[PDB]
C-alpha cells in the first residue's frame, strides 16, 4: 500500500492467551519521531471480527478481508504530520479538518484529510485521500507575477500582504524521499 | 458609608472652582513633590492631513481585492468617480461558460444594497435559452438571500448560480 | 529605531545563539546580592528567553535546510554519496543483528540440548 | 498550614489603600478639564471613592485567615543566632535557602517551557529501551503504592513480563499485564466479576464484563498507547496511575445529564466529563 | 524596644479601626475646610470655626498606614521564612546536636557555592 | 423544542448522484460519509453567523480561493471601541487590513482569527522585519457553541496598546541612546528593555478584562544584570502611576531616573531577620524596603530609626528625616523614636564634597 | 579546516566533498543541542536539598559532578557549531545567489509551457530488505509458540 507514502511499524504481542490477543501498531512517518500522533491498537476476536481504538474508542466491525480504512489513517497520519513539522518550524492554527468541502468527491472509501500552514507572508495548502487526489499541495506568495491590478492600482500604498491566487504546488518530482520533506518548502520563507 | 465629604465636596459645582489649589497642593507637596512629571519632550499636534482622494472608505476595496482570481473586477466610465466609486465589471474566469458581467453599484458601507441592477438585461438575455436559464437561476438564488452583501454575497452566489447552469 | 525602515545591524546566526543562550540564565548565574523575596517576576524573562531561543534555532534550522536544498540542486552526486553510504551503514546494521541474533538462537539451543534429565 | 502566602495578597490589598487615597486626592488635583457631554466627571470622583470600599474588604480577608498556629516558634530558623561570636562573620546560607528555591521555580517554568520541544529527530543518533533488570518493576511497584488509599499487587505468574492487578475505592479492579517497562495491553472489570486473585486456578483473564466497564477499558489502553513517551517510562506509569485516579468518584455529570448512557467518562485533559462527546 | 508580643495578627486587627476613624476624621475636616473657602470666595464672614490645618492629621494617616505596612511586611518575612525553613531544613530545636546541625548548614553552603561555580563556568565557557 | 419549519432537502437532493459522475476519475459508500461529513463542518459556521448577527457585518459562508478547503468566514468593518475612539478610530481604520476566522483543535469546538496591519510603527527587528503587520493570532475555545465577548476585549485591547504606540512617535533627547533597543516586537503586547547597557528592565504591558487598569511587570533579562534587578519593590506602585497617564515616554524617564538609587538599596539585605532580635525574644528583622509612594522611598532599621531617602532630579538624590512630616517639633508620627542621634553630618560628611 | 574535532558522529568522514553531510551533520548538532538543553533543565530541575534525612552527603556529591560532564558535553557542541558553520559558508561552488524563489517553479510539475550506483545501491538494498523478510517470517510465525498453548503453559 506503501513504498514512498508513509510505511508502517508492526509491533506484536509478547503474551498472547487462548483465544484473544492485541497488536499495538502505528504510523511512524519516515526519518522523524515527533510525528507520532496515530498510534492505534486493536485487538482479536475469535467469532467474531477485531475491534480497533485510534484516539477515540471507535471501534468498528468488520470482515475477513475488508480493512481499507487503514488507508484513512495514513491520510489522517499525513495531516497530522503536517501539522507536527508546523508546530516544528510561524506554527499555523489547528484548522486541520478531517472533512469539508468535498473537493474531489473524495472517493476511497470515505478517505478525507486536507490541512494548511502559513508560515510568515506565504500560505500553504495540502490534501490527502485515497487516490482521490492523495497528493495534494498549494502554495502561494502575495507578490505575485500576474493579478488583477485594475480596480487595486487606483487605491496607492500597493498590498503586499494579502493572498489571492490559489496557484498550486503541483507536488511532483520534488526532492521528497518520504513525502515529510514539505519542510523543505515550508523552508522557503525568509533567509 | 463615609458619605460625609460626598455631598459638601459636589458643592463645589459653579465656575468658581480655583480655591481647592490651596486646599491640596500644599499638603500634595509634602508627601508628593515631583517634579519629573512628564519631562520628555511632549508637543501636541491635532492633524497633518486626512483624506481618501481616491475611492470610498477603504474597507471595500480591502475586502474585495482578498477574494479569488478567479473574478475579474474593473470599472465603467466613472460616473460616480468620488462619492458612489462603486459600479463592478466583473469576469468569471474558470472552468465553466463565460457571460455577461453584473452591474454592482452600491450605496454607502452600510451596505442595505442589492447592487447589480442588470443595464443590459433584456436584449443580452433574450439571446439564448441557456443564459436565460442561467439569469432565471440568478434571479431566484438573490431572492433567497436574506440581506444580501455586494462586498461577497453578490458574487459569491453569481458564480454559484453560473455553475448550477449546467443542470 | 522603531519606526525607521532601515536594518542597521550584522554579525548574527552564529554568535547569536551562545549569547541568547548564556544570557538568559543570568537570573541563576550572577555574582550579586539575590533579595529572598520574589514570585511571579523572573517568569516573564525566562519565558521571553526560551522563546527568543527557539526563534533564532528555527532561523537556523531554515537557513541549514535552504543550504541544504541549494547544494542538493547544485551537486546531486553528494547526496547520493550520502544516500549510499547511509544504505550501506544500514545493511551492516541489519546484518549485525542478524548475527547477534543467530549467536543467541545458537547458545540457546546449545544450552538446553538435553533439558531433559534422563528416561 | 500554607494560608500564610495567602497574606501575601493582603499586603498588594494595603498597598492599594494608600494608592486609593492618592488616586483621590489626584483627582482633586485638577476640576473638569472640559465635560462637554455630562457631569459624570464628579461622579468619577466618586467613583474613586468607592474603591476605598476596598480597604474594608481587607478588613474582611481576615475571616478566611488565622487559620491555626505552627508549634515550636520561630521554626528553628534563628537557631544559628543562638551561636556565639565565632558563627557570626551565616546568613549566606538563607540566601541560598532562597536562592535554590528560586532555581526550583526558574525549572518549574523552564520544564515547563520545555514542553514545546524542537527534537526534529530522535534516531539515528546512538539503544536497549525494554529494562534489562527485573527489579526496576517492583521499583515502580512501590512508587505506585506510596500514593495512598490506592492499593496495588503483583504476582507476575506468566513469565518475564509485568502482571500486576491494582484496586479502588468500589470493586472495580484494573488487571495490567504489560512488558518489563511500559503499561499496555490492559483490561477492567467490577465487583468479583474478574475475581484474579484465584479466577479459576490463577489470575484469569477472562476478557470480559457486562458492557459497562469495556467503554473505560478501551479508553485506558488508548491511554497506554498514547502516553508512551519516548524516555522515563516511570513517568508514563505515573501519569498512567494519575489517569486511574480520576474514577474513584463517578459522581458529577457535566455538558449533559446523567441520563445520555450507561455511565459517562474519558478524562485525557485531566478533567471528566459526559462520555460520546469527544 | 516595643514588646509588642511580636504577634502581628491581633495588631494588625486592633490598629484597622485607627485608619478607619482616621480616615473619617480627614474626611470631615477636608469637607470643613471645603465649605470654609466656598464661603470665603463668595459668601460672608460666616466660617469662624478653627479646625485642623489638614495637614498633620493626613501626615499622621500616612504615617499609621506606613507603620501598619512595614509590621505586615515583617509577619511575611517571618511566616516565608519559617516556610521555607520547615521545607528545607529539619526539626532540631532543644535529634541533632547543634554542631551537627552547623556542619551540616556549612556543607549545604558549600555545596550550593559548588554549584554556582559550575553554572558560572559554563556561563563563562559559553561566552 | 422540536421546530416545524421548512426542510425541504436543502442540500442536492437527490442529484447528489450525479455529483459523483462530477469526479475526473467496489462500494458506493463513498457518497454517503460526505453528508455525514459535510454537517460536520458546516453546521457550526452558520450559528456563528447567528452570533455575528448583532455586531456587523454577518458576510458569512465565504469561501477562501476554494482550494483552502476551509469554510472562510472574514470580518468587515469592525465595530469601534468603547474606549478612546475620538480619534483612535482613524487610526485604527487606516490600520485596518485582511483579516478572518476559521476553526480549529480537533474541528469540534475551538475558533481561531488571524489579522494583520498596516506599517506598524512599534516594528523594530529581530523579528523577521515585514513591511507589512506579519500575523495576529487569537484562540479561543468555548464550551456550548460567546467568543464575541473575548474578541471585542481583545480588540479593545490592541487598540489601546496602538494608541500608546502611535502616542509614542517621538524624539527623546538622550534616553533614547539608552545601538536602539525595542527588539521586543509588539505582536498583541508591547515590551521594551533598553537599560543597562544593554537589553534590561523588561517592562510589560497589556490590557486583562478582568479590570480596567494595565498591567506592568518588570523583567530580568540582561547577562550583566544582577541577581534579580527588577523594579518588582516598587513595580506594583509604579503601575498605577502608568494608570494616571498612557504616557510610556513618562515611564521610561522615571525608571531611567529611579534604576541606580533603588539598585543601591536592594544591595542590602532586607528580607532576613539577622538572626534573633537585638534586644529580647521577639522577632525583628534588619531592613525593611518601603514602596509608600511612587519614587519616595523611606527604609527602615529594625522598626525603628527609618530615615527617608528619595529621588527626584536628574543626576541627584534628596535624604531627610521620616519623623518630622513637615512638623519640626510640634508633634510625632506616633510611631517609632524620632531623631536618632545625629543622621545630618553623617550624611553631608560624605554627602558632596567636590559641589559648593 | 573543518575536521573531526570531535563530533558525535556515526560514519561521517567530514571531508572536502559530500556538503550534504556537513549540513545535515550541522542540523543534527543543533537539534542535539537544544535537546541537551532540554535534558539539562529537567537534571536540575529536581536538585533536592543537599542535606538529605538519610544521605549526609552520599548521593548528591556523585550526580552534581555527572551534570557537570553533561555541560562540558554541550560546551563542546557549541564548538561543532562553529567548526561548521565556516564550512557551511566555506564551498561557495556553483550558483552562489541559488533564488529559491525561482526555484519554486522549477519544482512544480509544470507552466503549460550517474546514478548507476544509484540504482546499484537500491537494487543491493531491496536484495537486502527482500533476504531479511524471508528471514523474518519463520521467527515471526514461529513467535507465538506458546499462544494456542496457554491452555497448559503454566
Amino acid at each position: 500500500s506503501r513504498i514512498e507514502d508513509p510505511q508502517i511499524q508492526a509491533h506484536w504481542s509478547n503474551i498472547n492467551d487462548v483465544y484473544e490477543s492485541s497488536v499495538k501498531v502505528l504510523i511512524t512517518s519516515q526519518g522523524y519521531e515527533q510525528i507520532c500522533k496515530s498510534i492505534q491498537l486493536q485487538l482479536n476476536i475469535g467469532v467474531e471480527q477485531v475491534r480497533v481504538v485510534h484516539r477515540d474508542g471507535r471501534v468498528i466491525m468488520l470482515s475477513h478481508q475488508e480493512q481499507e480504512l487503514q488507508d484513512f489513517l495514513l491520510s489522517q497520519m499525513s495531516q497530522h504530520q503536517v501539522h507536527a513539522v508546523q508546530q516544528l518550524a510561524w506554527q499555523v492554527l489547528s484548522f486541520s479538518n478531517h472533512v469539508g468541502l468535498g473537493p474531489i468527491e473524495s472517493i476511497g472509501n470515505a478517505s478525507a484529510i486536507t490541512v494548511a500552514s502559513p508560515s510568515g507572508d506565504y500560505a500553504i495548502s495540502v490534501r490527502n485521500g485515497p487516490e482521490s487526489g492523495s497528493k495534494i499541495m498549494v502554495q502561494f506568495p502575495r507578490n505575485q507575477c500576474k493579478d488583477l491590478p485594475k480596480s487595486d492600482v487606483l487605491q496607492d500604498s500597493k498590498w503586499s500582504h494579502l493572498r489571492g491566487p490559489f496557484k498550486e504546488v503541483q507536488w511532483n518530482k520534488m526532492e521528497g524521499r518520504n513525502f515529510v520533506y514539505k519542510m523543505e518548502l515550508l523552508m522557503s520563507a525568509l533567509s | 458609608q463615609p458619605l460625609l465629604d460626598a455631598v459638601l465636596a459636589n458643592i463645589r459645582s459653579p465656575v468658581f472652582n480655583h480655591s481647592l489649589y490651596r486646599t491640596f497642593v500644599p499638603a500634595m507637596m509634602a508627601i508628593h513633590g515631583p517634579p519629573i512629571v512628564s519631562p520628555v519632550v511632549c508637543s501636541r499636534k491635532r492633524r497633518f492631513e486626512e483624506d481618501e482622494r481616491q475611492s470610498i472608505p477603504n474597507v471595500l476595496q480591502g475586502e474585495v481585492a482578498r477574494l479569488d482570481p478567479k473574478f475579474l473586477v474593473n470599472l465603467d466610465p466613472s460616473h460616480c468617480s468620488n462619492n458612489g466609486t462603486v459600479h463592478l465589471i466583473c469576469k468569471l474566469d474558470d472552468k465553466d461558460l463565460p457571460s455577461v458581467p453584473p452591474l454592482e453599484l452600491s450605496v454607502p458601507a452600510d451596505y442595505p444594497a442589492q447592487s447589480p441592477m442588470w443595464i443590459d438585461r433584456q436584449w443580452q438575455y433574450d439571446a439564448n435559452p441557456f443564459l436565460q436559464s442561467v439569469h432565471r437561476c440568478m434571479t431566484s438564488r438573490l431572492l433567497q438571500l436574506p440581506d444580501k452583501h455586494s462586498v461577497t454575497a453578490l458574487l459569491n452566489t453569481w458564480a454559484q448560480s453560473i455553475h448550477q447552469a449546467c443542470l | 529605531a522603531a519606526p525607521g525602515a532601515p536594518r542597521p545591524s550584522n554579525s548574527t546566526l552564529v554568535d547569536e545563539l551562545e549569547s541568547s543562550f548564556e544570557a538568559c540564565f543570568a537570573s541563576l548565574v550572577s555574582q550579586d546580592y539575590v533579595n529572598g523575596t520574589d514570585q511571579e517576576e523572573i517568569r516573564t524573562g525566562v519565558d521571553q528567553c526560551i522563546q527568543k531561543f527557539l526563534d533564532i534555532a528555527r532561523q537556523t534550522e531554515c537557513f541549514f535546510l535552504q543550504k541544504r536544498l541549494q547544494l542538493s540542486v547544485q551537486k546531486p552526486d553528494q547526496v547520493i554519496k550520502e544516500d549510499v553510504s547511509e544504505l550501506r551503514s544500514e545493511l551492516q546494521r541489519k546484518d549485525a543483528l542478524v548475527q547477534k541474533h543467530l549467536t543467541k538462537l545458537r547458545h540457546w539451543q546449545q544450552v538446553l540440548e538435553d533439558i531433559n534429565v534422563q528416561h | 498550614g500554607v494560608n500564610l502566602e495567602a497574606f501575601s495578597q493582603a499586603i498588594s490589598a494595603i498597598q492599594a489603600l494608600r494608592s486609593s487615597v492618592s488616586r483621590v486626592f489626584d483627582c482633586l488635583k485638577d476640576g473638569m478639564r472640559n465635560k462637554e457631554t455630562l457631569e459624570g466627571r464628579e461622579k468619577a470622583f466618586i467613583a474613586n471613592f468607592q474603591d476605598n470600599l476596598h480597604s474594608v474588604n481587607r478588613d474582611l480577608n481576615e475571616l478566611e485567615r488565622l487559620s491555626n498556629l505552627v508549634g515550636k516558634p520561630s521554626e528553628n530558623h534563628p537557631l544559628h543566632n543562638s551561636g556565639l561570636l565565632s558563627l557570626d562573620p551565616y546568613s549566606q546560607l538563607l540566601q541560598a535557602y532562597k536562592w535554590s528555591n528560586k532555581l526550583q521555580y526558574h525549572a518549574g517554568l523552564a520544564s515547563g517551557l520545555l514542553n514545546q520541544q524542537s527534537l526534529k529527530r530522535s534516531a539515528n543518533q546512538m539503544t536497549t529501551l525494554v529494562l534489562p533488570p527485573q527489579y526496576v518493576d517492583d521499583v515502580i511497584s512501590r512508587i505506585d503504592r506510596m500514593f495512598p488509599e490506592m492499593s496495588i499487587h503483583l504476582s507476575r505468574p506468566n513469565g518475564t513480563s509485568a502482571m500486576l492487578l491494582v484496586t479502588l475505592g468500589k470493586v472495580l479492579k484494573v488487571i495490567v499485564v504489560m512488558r518489563s517497562l511500559f503499561i499496555d495491553r490492559t483490561i477492567v472489570k467490577g465487583y468479583n466479576e474478574s475475581v484474579y486473585t484465584e479466577d479459576g486456578k490463577l489470575d484469569i483473564w477472562s476478557k470480559s464484563s457486562y458492557q459497562v466497564f469495556q467503554k473505560v477499558t478501551d479508553h485506558a489502553t488508548t491511554a497506554l498507547l498514547h502516553y508512551q513517551l519516548p524516555q522515563m517510562p516511570d513517568v508514563v506509569v505515573r501519569s498512567f496511575m494519575t489517569w486511574l485516579r480520576s474514577y474513584i468518584k463517578l459522581f458529577q455529570a457535566p455538558c449533559q445529564r446523567c441520563g445520555k448512557f450507561l455511565q459517562d467518562g474519558l478524562p485525557p485533559t485531566w478533567r471528566d466529563f459526559r462520555t460520546l462527546e469527544a | 524596644q516595643q514588646q509588642q508580643d511580636f504577634d502581628p495578627v491581633q495588631r494588625y486587627k486592633m490598629l484597622i479601626p485607627q485608619l478607619k476613624e482616621s480616615l473619617q476624621t480627614l474626611m470631615k475636616v477636608a469637607a470643613q475646610n471645603l465649605i470654609q473657602n466656598t464661603n470665603i470666595d463668595n459668601g460672608q464672614k460666616s466660617s469662624d470655626a478653627p479646625l485642623q490645618r489638614f495637614d498633620k492629621c493626613l501626615e499622621e494617616f500616612y504615617a499609621l498606614c506606613d507603620q501598619l505596612e512595614l509590621c505586615l511586611r515583617l509577619a511575611h518575612e517571618c511566616l516565608s521564612q519559617s516556610c521555607d525553613s520547615a521545607k528545607h531544613s529539619p526539626t532540631l530545636v532543644p535529634s541533632l546536636p547543634y554542631p551537627q546541625y552547623l556542619a551540616v548548614i556549612k556543607a549545604q553552603i558549600t555545596c550550593a557555592k559548588d554549584i554556582h561555580t559550575a553554572l558560572l563556568d559554563c556561563a563563562n565557557k559559553v561566552t | 423544542s422540536p421546530v416545524m419549519a421548512l426542510l425541504l432537502q436543502q442540500f442536492k437532493d437527490n442529484i447528489q448522484d450525479l455529483m459523483s459522475y462530477t469526479k475526473t476519475g467496489c462500494a458506493f459508500n463513498k457518497v454517503l460519509a460526505h453528508f455525514v461529513a459535510m454537517c460536520d463542518t458546516n453546521m457550526p459556521f452558520v450559528g456563528l453567523r447567528l452570533e455575528l448577527s448583532n455586531l456587523e457585518i454577518p458576510h458569512q459562508g465565504v469561501q477562501v480561493e476554494g482550494d483552502g478547503f476551509n469554510h472562510a468566514i472574514r470580518l468587515l468593518k469592525i465595530p469601534p471601541c468603547k474606549g478612546i475612539s475620538e480619534e483612535t478610530q482613524k487610526a485604527l481604520d487606516r490600520s485596518l487590513l485582511d483579516c478572518t476566522f476559521r476553526l480549529q483543535g480537533r474541528n469540534n469546538r475551538t475558533w481561531v482569527a488571524e489579522l494583520v496591519f498596516a506599517n506598524c510603527p512599534l516594528n523594530g527587528t529581530s523579528t523577521r522585519e515585514q513591511g507589512p503587520s506579519r500575523h495576529v493570532y487569537l484562540t479561543y475555545e468555548n464550551l456550548l457553541s460567546k467568543v464575541v465577548e473575548m474578541f471585542l476585549n481583545d480588540w479593545s485591547s490592541i487598540a489601546r496598546l496602538y494608541e500608546c504606540v502611535l502616542e509614542f512617535a517621538r524624539s527623546l533627547p538622550e534616553i533614547p541612546a539608552h545601538i536602539f533597543s525595542e527588539v521586543r516586537v509588539y505582536n498583541y503586547r508591547k515590551l521594551i528593555l533598553c537599560y543597562g547597557t544593554t537589553k534590561g528592565s523588561s517592562i510589560s504591558i497589556q490590557w486583562n478584562s478582568i479590570h480596567q487598569k494595565f498591567h506592568i511587570a518588570l523583567g530580568t533579562v540582561g547577562p550583566n544584570s544582577g541577581c534579580s534587578n527588577c523594579h518588582n519593590t516598587i513595580l506594583h506602585q509604579l503601575q498605577e502611576m502608568f494608570n494616571k497617564t498612557p504616557n510610556v515616554v513618562q515611564l521610561l524617564q522615571v525608571l531611567f531616573d529611579t534604576q541606580a538609587p533603588l539598585n543601591a538599596i536592594n544591595k542590602l539585605p532586607t528580607v532576613p531577620m539577622l538572626g534573633l532580635t537585638q534586644r529580647t525574644n521577639t522577632a525583628y528583622q534588619c531592613f525593611s524596603i518601603l514602596p509608600q509612594s511612587s519614587t519616595h522611598i523611606r527604609l527602615a532599621f529594625r522598626n525603628m530609626y527609618c530615615i527617608d531617602i528619595y529621588c527626584r532630579s536628574r543626576g541627584v538624590v534628596a535624604i531627610r528625616d521620616g519623623a518630622y512630616s513637615l512638623f519640626d517639633n510640634s508633634k510625632l508620627v506616633e510611631g517609632f523614636y524620632p531623631a536618632p542621634g545625629l543622621k545630618t553630618f553623617l550624611n553631608m560628611f560624605v554627602d558632596s564634597n567636590q559641589d559648593a | 579546516a573543518s575536521g573531526p574535532f570531535g563530533g558525535p558522529q556515526a560514519q561521517q568522514a567530514a571531508r572536502e566533498v559530500n556538503t550534504a553531510t556537513l549540513c545535515r551533520i550541522g542540523q543534527e548538532t543543533v537539534q542535539d543541542i537544544v535537546y541537551r538543553t532540554m535534558e539539562i533543565f529537567q537534571l536540575l530541575r529536581n536538585m533536592q536539598l543537599p542535606n538529605g534525612v538519610t544521605y549526609h552527603t552520599g548521593t548528591y556529591q556523585d550526580r552534581l559532578t555527572k551534570l557537570q560532564d553533561h555541560l562540558r558535553q554541550l560546551s563542546i557542541l557549541f564548538r561543532k557549531l562553529r567548526l561548521v558553520y565556516d564550512k557551511c559558508n566555506e564551498n561557495c561552488g556553483g550558483m552562489d545567489p541559488i533564488p529559491v524563489e525561482q526555484l519554486i517553479p522549477y519544482v512544480d510539475e509544470d507552466g503549460s509551457k550517474e546514478r548507476r550506483e544509484i540504482v546499484e545501491v537500491n537494487k543491493k538494498l531491496k536484495q537486502k530488505n527482500q533476504q531479511l523478510k524471508q528471514i523474518m517470517d519463520q521467527l515471526r510465525n514461529l513467535i507465538w509458540d506458546i499462544n494456542a498453548m496457554l491452555a497448559m503453559r503454566n
